[PDB]
């Protein structure tokens, strides 16, 4: 009929992500003399009309 | 537009704040009003809640209840609460 | 008919402009809108486009209100029966 | 040894150096509180700079504290160490610009 | 409408501090966010005035900087105020 | 409240306050078995999973049931690695939610993501 | 992009892409428009863990910018020492020191600059209406004549 | 069975996303697009809405929840691990991992029965 939960809802699986290893050099330099980075401190503001 | 009724309270259903700080908010106002009354020494009630709102979740809270009123005002994301509970209308919203 | 006001607003330093520009608008607002929600998105938009951003104001007939606002920047007045209230913020 | 209570935004430095810093900025606001946010920027600048084994080189020291300000700064690798303490709640950006 | 800005505490050429109250007006109409605004300033400003170079855009803040001579310019927009120098 | 009551029937929701309550749950967890931030070689991998096993059954706990829950761990290593972890999952609006929580070390960095969905 | 039909003619629902914990709206005041913008539509996409890192490959486009500025900071303390070490006597400046006496107070000048801020305050305002008082009236032909007469 | 959930056609999904954002494929390095600090975060928000309009076109009555994982060139031990408290006979999750030059990304889909 309606939608009803009976039906036992218990069962778990598991799978395992990953990334394969690779040569350390890798051909490429660790940071930059400089860096470039924009901080903000204010909260992103919405606005909403309640009467 | 949609009201929906949670924790005993008649609440806009999407709940434009974030869940935990909506509980505990309408929780703290109804714990309040069990105490002070809204028709005699209305005033108290709304300062002694804006103070709660500093104290357990970010400062500069605005508190607005009343049985009629109408409010355009900009918050901060998922910082805006407003509720229904019997008659009184309960506005705020975090800056 | 507005016995009892709150005026905190800065008046010194041709500042008197950010004062009487709340109970001029107020006035065109009210009688021509006729919505307290439509009340308060049109004396906030004013108070923007003039003042700069972050001003806050409620508009009801019978309403309590808490708040925290910038010093000399906010103000209480009755535009008739109706009691407008805006203020800065951040 | 007990840090005071702080938020990290952003937190490019070796902890031992932002441990070191937030200790003093905390000390430094509650000296002069209700005080103006350059006479605060000033003296922690000047500590940073007294203090030796600190100094990372390239550019100078400086120190920007606001309660609203969005910003992009170009600074020397591991030296930028942004951090907003809660009892204040006040924003403090400390870095080198080369 | 947005009115021409004030330099406040200023240290550039008369030639510059028309260049960067240009850039200023330009970035304010086409980035809204704060720190989307800064961030437009300085890239141009690396083509301009060489690689180094530092933007910051605050409606509330203080601090103290050390600047190149002559590379250093605040001004203050209708209640918001941009500070933006050199190394 | 005729159509609060019509509204319990189109979909029942049960609507439990997801959001902060399981970040709070997952928060707590992580502190307690990250143990020692130091630690990231090659053989605390096969141990940084049975966090994950331990993970999900204490957001059963935490007040959902007639949710379906879908967790999925990271644990990386830092080294100034410039890296974005996003997700966007299709479901119910205001029906559905999501919980995320992320602890960064000194050294390690560990991001919890929760997926709860609505099922009768 | 499709709806679920529920079993005995539930109202109908669907599922769609959005996030629901996002902001409905994101408003940003410009002060070029100098009025308060609304932007109903968002990127509507939760990040969990985001990090930008200081990591750079070889021969990249931002790496020959970064050798510039080196190579031009590096011409400027070489230029710096060897005017010292030609200027003076067998000179015996070490390049740490040079840098140190590169920067000057005529060529590194140091401002402080902050903004007027107006201090927080909180204040109560409480609006209560005119009271309202019953009034019961009868009027009945002779009182209104007795009046009138 | 119209309906139902299989790990071929999930993983067919995924891989023609990846492929629509920066795979020609065909067995040779036809482009290379290392990764810029400014381009992962249009990507993430071009691959996930990819993935998911993948999924929807050939989509049943499945909701679809996507993680998209970046990584900056590797020569970081990184391990991801799902679980889904789920009853087995109804649906089934799956990652896959791809190797693309610079560029590293796993990408995760969580199904469940409507």
């Amino acid at each position: 009929k309606e939608f009803n939960n009976p039906i036992n809802f218990q069962d778990t699986e598991t799978r395992y992500g990953g990334i394969q290893n690779q040569v350390v050099n890798i051909n490429q330099y660790v940071q930059r003399n400089p860096n470039f980075i924009d901080l903000d401190n204010i909260a992103e503001l919405s606005e909403h009309s309640v009467n | 537009q949609q009201y929906k009724t949670f924790m005993g309270a008649r609440v806009l259903w999407p709940p434009e704040a974030a869940d935990d700080i909506l509980e505990g908010a309408i929780r703290e106002t109804q714990d309040a009003l069990k105490k002070f009354e809204i028709a005699r020494e209305g005033q108290k009630i709304a300062e002694h809640l804006k103070k709660y709102m500093d104290d357990h979740f970010d400062p500069y809270w605005h508190v607005f209840f009343g049985k009629n009123f109408g409010c355009q005002a900009v918050h901060n994301k998922n910082r805006f609460i407003y509720f229904y509970i019997e008659k009184t209308a309960f506005l705020m919203y975090q800056t | 008919h507005a016995n009892e006001q709150i005026i905190d607003m800065p008046e010194n330093s041709e500042m008197k402009s950010m004062k009487n520009d709340a109970f001029s608008q107020a006035k065109f607002a009210v009688e021509n809108y006729k919505f307290e929600n439509k009340i308060s998105s049109h004396i906030k938009k004013f108070f923007d486009e003039k003042y700069g951003p972050n001003w806050h104001c409620v508009v009801g007939k019978h309403f309590n209100a808490y708040v925290s606002y910038d010093s000399k920047n906010f103000i209480f007045f009755y535009e008739g029966q109706l009691a407008i209230l805006l203020y800065r913020k951040g | 040894e007990p840090l005071p209570p702080h938020i990290i935004r952003f937190n490019d430095m070796a902890q031992h150096l932002l441990k070191k810093v937030i200790r003093q900025a905390d000390v430094l606001i509650k000296e002069n509180p209700q005080g103006l946010e350059k006479d605060i920027a000033l003296n922690l600048v000047k500590f940073v700079k007294s203090q030796p084994e600190f100094k990372i080189g390239d550019g100078e020291w400086q120190c920007i504290i606001g309660k609203n300000f969005g910003c992009s700064l170009t600074f020397d690798a591991n030296v930028l160490a942004f951090f907003d303490l809660l009892p204040s709640r006040k924003s403090i950006l400390l870095f080198k610009s080369g | 409408m947005n009115h021409e800005p004030e330099v406040k505490a200023t240290d550039m050429e008369e030639d510059m501090i028309k260049r960067v109250k240009e850039i200023a007006i330009n970035a304010v109409k086409e980035y809204k966010q704060e720190k989307q605004i800064a961030h437009y300033i300085k890239y141009e400003f690396d083509k301009i005035d060489g690689y180094g170079w530092n933007c910051i855009v605050g409606r509330n803040f203080g601090s103290h900087i050390i600047h190149q001579t002559k590379k250093y310019i605040f001004f203050k927009i209708n209640e918001l105020c941009l500070l933006l120098w050199k190394a | 409240r005729k159509r609060e009551a019509s509204l319990i029937t189109l979909n029942y929701i049960k609507n439990r306050f997801y959001p902060s309550k399981i970040q709070k749950i997952i928060k707590e967890l992580f502190e307690d078995r990250l143990k020692g931030v130091e630690y990231d070689p090659n053989n605390a991998n096969q141990l940084s999973e049975r966090l994950v096993l331990e993970l999900r059954e204490k957001i059963k706990r935490g007040k959902v049931p007639r949710y379906k829950i879908g967790v999925q761990v990271v644990f990386g290593e830092i080294k100034g690695q410039g890296l974005r972890i996003a997700s966007k999952c299709l479901w119910d609006v205001q029906n559905d939610n999501y919980a995320s929580y992320t602890y960064t070390s000194e050294k390690v960095y560990c991001t919890g993501i929760v997926f709860g969905c609505y099922f009768e | 992009l499709t709806a679920q039909e529920l079993n005995e003619d539930m109202p109908s629902k669907m599922l769609e892409p959005k996030n629901p914990q996002a902001p409905k709206n994101i408003t940003v005041y410009d002060y070029y428009t100098r009025k308060f913008k609304t932007d109903e539509l968002v990127d509507q996409m939760i990040v969990h863990f985001s990090m930008d890192g200081d990591y750079i490959w070889k021969e990249s486009n931002e790496y020959k910018t970064q050798e510039e500025i080196r190579d031009t900071k590096k011409a400027l303390i070489k230029e710096a020492m060897r005017k010292q070490e030609s200027e003076e006597p067998g000179a015996n400046h070490d390049e740490e020191a040079i840098k140190q006496t590169l920067r000057n107070k005529f060529n590194y000048n140091t401002r402080e600059c902050q903004t007027i801020n107006p201090s927080i305050r909180e204040r109560g305002v409480s609006t209560e209406p005119p009271p309202s008082d019953t009034i019961c009236g009868n009027i009945t032909q002779w009182e209104i004549f007795d009046a009138y007469y | 069975t119209d309906k139902e959930y299989i790990s071929e056609e999930v993983q067919k999904a995924i891989d023609d996303s990846v492929k629509q954002v920066f795979g020609i494929k065909d067995d040779s390095s036809q482009v290379t697009i290392t990764y810029n600090k400014d381009k992962v975060n249009l990507w993430t928000q071009q691959i996930i809405d990819y993935t998911i309009r993948g999924l929807n076109k050939l989509g049943k009555h499945f909701k679809y929840c996507v993680t998209a994982i970046l990584q900056q060139t590797n020569h970081a031990g990184i391990s991801v691990q799902i679980t889904a408290y789920q009853d087995t006979n109804t649906d089934g999750s799956l990652i896959q991992c791809y190797e693309i030059n610079d560029i590293y990304a796993i990408v995760s889909v969580f199904a469940m029965a409507v």
